RNA sequence: GUAGGGGAGCGUUCAGUCCGCGGAGAAGCCAUACCGGAAGGAGUGGUGGAGCCGACUGAAGUGCGGAUGCCGGCAUGAGUAACGAUAAAAGAAGUGAGAAUCUUCUUCGCCGUAAGGACAAGGGUUCCUGGGGAAGGGUCGUCCGCCCAGGGAAAGUCGGGACCUAAGGUGAGGCCGAACGGCGCAGCCGAUGGACAGCAGGUCAAGAUUCCUGCACCGAUCAUGUGGAGUGAUGGAGGG
RNA sequence: CGAGCUGGAGAUACGCUUUGACUCGGGGAUGUCCGAAUGGGGAAACCCACCUCGUAAGAGGUAUCCGCAAGGAUGGGAACUCAGGGAACUGAAACAUCUCAGUACCUGAAGGAGAAGAAAGAGAAUUCGAUUCCGUUAGUAGCGGCGAGCGAACCCGGAUCAGCCCAAUCAAGCCGAAGUGGCUGGAAAGCUACACCUCAGAAGGUGAGAGUCCUGUAGGCGAACGAGAGGUCGUUGUUCGUGAAACGAUGACUGAAUCCGCGCGGACCACCGCGCAAGGCUAAAUACUCCCAGUGACCGAUAGCGCAUAGUACCGUGAGGG
């Protein structure tokens, strides 16, 4: 479909202060070739994309417990729609 | 760590019945069941009480003192009673809800 | 949800009854991360539904052809 | 390996001394005892159609005469 | 009276049996001027907080100072030698429960084909921000490459892959082999080499030929026009 | 199955539960990527293709070997089974035979078991009559630098017991008897006084020691539907290490008969005697023990498995150790 794949929105501030310029970024799935993803998004928020950019990310933490940690691996993705700025409102957040 | 299995995660009663705390302190005291923890053999009956101090740190304006709460017990209370005294259970059957079975002692209710 | 009022529908509707939940299941999943997910259960439910929304559909795949 | 039956694989080799006396000398003093093996040969034959296969003498012999499932 | 032989016994666990004992208190621990020929036993008190003596018989992983014995704990050396390049440091001011040892300023001194800068490999988050203050840091630490949480990494053209081949690896069909297996043409894998489209700036706390800004280039697919005709291989040659 | 549930986690929030959750039984459906791994590549879990079905998303096929074809094979199994290959230390107070051994190890194949099996047998009675396993015979016969040392079989007892065929009840689960008072205590199931059950006084739990409080137990019930040929050379096996040494076996050369036929009965001959080889399949008693239950003059934390759980931390490039 479309609504699938995306995993969640990238909160952070840069992302947010990146939104004020119509650049929305969220966490897609690790395996999710730059195209599928380009697609999905379009059809979930109704809008095209002039540019895309994505890269993978590891995790490995803990607080304590001789249970070290373990990565958790994500894939932040950053898009850019056509001058027709904004997406829903889940932007002005 | 074994745990409440010696019996058989089977509470010889319901979390609503009334019961007499035979044995231990609060002997004969009675009250309505409230929590029936079968696995652990825990029973919360309005009977026994405690005054605990809530560890409420930065808990939005602490003011934590000492609550009055009920502290659970085991098979130290004999489920249900009708002769006003503890009582086993044995003579069942069914009701207009043959879709069920009752229980009873010398007498026959519950 | 599950009774003969689940299968009751069109195969396509099954999809509709699918591709629409996972559309909620997303906005939810977002909320969470954005903080405000006050329906923790909704998630699990909506999810559980999709399960059924297929198990059934799948039960057909053998009844009416063997 | 051969056509009809495997082959190769063999067994030890002894070498005595004091070898043979008055109807018997004193006896036979063995001085060896080790281990060996024996192989064979082959020439193109064929069944079903063309082939080549390894063919052991005793086979190329028996086959040169009455053929058995296989033809020289 | 040494090696050795013979005799009678003490004690430890487990087992069968007898008499029992115990939350007003078992075992174990601890103290003691009693008892027995010894091994050993008992009484009393203290501790302890649940199992336990005595007797007969049976079975034993049954008795210890030695083995440069084994595991563990703690001593001596002794507050001794050290604190890891002889490139120095000073003051002021600030923070703080506490600072020689943190931060700021101003000076000093050391490197400068480096003790500067950019990669590789290797390591992974060690990066940035805010907290922290056990342990690590040969000393302090309010600080850190340490602990906690959150953030950060953006490429049609840079490297690599969807291209190439070297050694070498593998290898249908082939040659060999007690087994496992050993070799092997084409083909394939295989860089460290070949081939190939971009530059100049800006700038998050933290990224940049990846994002933005300006202008550019490559391939691909379509449309339009021009054109007016061939297009030209897993093969040849040229070349690389 | 009937009040609870919301995994270990010990927490909060949200919630789910008689139009009976949960949990226990028993079948389905889903089951990304790697791994025999098998679309092709590959330094495991990644990277790249193609054909077909198609709304695109998405589906599926794309390995080699046997077979028309269904369909079978590749992999993995703690130990047990057979097979191919097969040590040395060590003994003999040295050592070459011989011993240690055909054990250890490697490899192949297989199953829950295997292997073996229906007689060209063993035996000396003109007996037994497939195979295998336990007892015994016997440490006898015998083998042996006749040294070290190795070591049968028949008979007899017992487990179990068949020969047939070719070619010319256990799991879920439900029901299930019989006590009170007083005393000691922080708490009684202990003491004490009366009482009860007993085809259920096995056991665990309950504020200390439990037939009668709980769970159970003896005993009863108990499901949709789920299980149960000769020879010669070289060698070798059996006690058989060359010896007078048979027979079995096979690499190499050879090469027969067939009833007034063939093999053997430990060189060899006659005589006497037992059996018919060169095709095959076969329960059962036998072995082991990853897994399960029960039990223990077994342990009870330097013991017991390495692990009261961890093959983890930690050490090693690695096998590996731990
Ligand atoms: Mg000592
Ligand atoms: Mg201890
Ligand atoms: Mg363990």
């Amino acid at each position: 479909s479309h609504y699938d794949i995306l995993q969640a929105p990238v909160i952070s501030e840069k992302a947010y202060s990146a939104m004020e310029r119509g650049v929305y970024s969220f966490w897609v799935s690790p395996k999710a070739t730059k195209t599928e993803i380009k697609d999905a998004i379009q059809q979930a928020f109704g809008v095209r994309v002039i540019g895309i950019s994505t890269m993978n990310v590891p995790g490995k933490r803990k607080r304590v417990g001789r249970f070290i940690g373990q990565r958790n691996d994500r894939k932040k993705a950053i898009v850019r729609l056509a001058e027709g700025q904004s997406i829903e409102a889940l932007a002005g957040q | 760590p074994s745990a409440g299995s010696h019996h058989n995660d089977k509470l010889h009663f319901k979390k609503g019945d009334t019961v007499i705390v035979l044995s231990g302190k609060h002997k004969g005291q009675t009250g309505k069941v409230l929590l029936a923890l079968p696995r652990d053999q825990k029973v919360v009956v309005e009977g026994v009480n405690v005054i605990t101090k809530n560890v409420k740190p930065s808990m939005t304006n602490p003011q934590g003192g000492q609550e009055q709460r009920e502290l659970a017990l085991h098979a130290s209370k004999v489920a249900l009673v009708d002769p006003e005294t503890g009582k086993a259970t044995r003579v069942r059957k069914q009701i207009v809800d043959g879709k069920k079975v009752r229980v009873a002692v010398a007498s026959g209710k519950t | 949800m599950k009774p003969s009022e689940m299968r009751n529908l069109q195969a396509t509707d099954f999809a509709k009854e699918i591709d629409a939940r996972k559309k909620e299941l997303m906005e939810l999943r977002f909320q969470a991360a954005a903080g405000q997910l006050a329906q923790p259960h909704r998630v699990r439910q909506l999810r559980r539904e999709v399960a059924q929304l297929n198990t059934v559909k799948a039960e057909l795949a053998r009844k009416g052809e063997q | 390996t051969g056509k009809k039956n495997l082959v190769v694989n063999s067994v030890i080799r002894r070498g005595k001394a004091r070898a043979d006396g008055g109807v018997g000398r004193k006896t036979t003093g063995i001085t060896k005892r080790v281990q060996r093996a024996n192989l064979h040969k082959k020439a193109i034959r064929e069944n079903g159609q063309v082939k080549t296969v390894w063919l052991s003498a005793n086979a190329l012999r028996t086959l040169s005469k009455g053929p058995y499932k296989g033809i020289e």
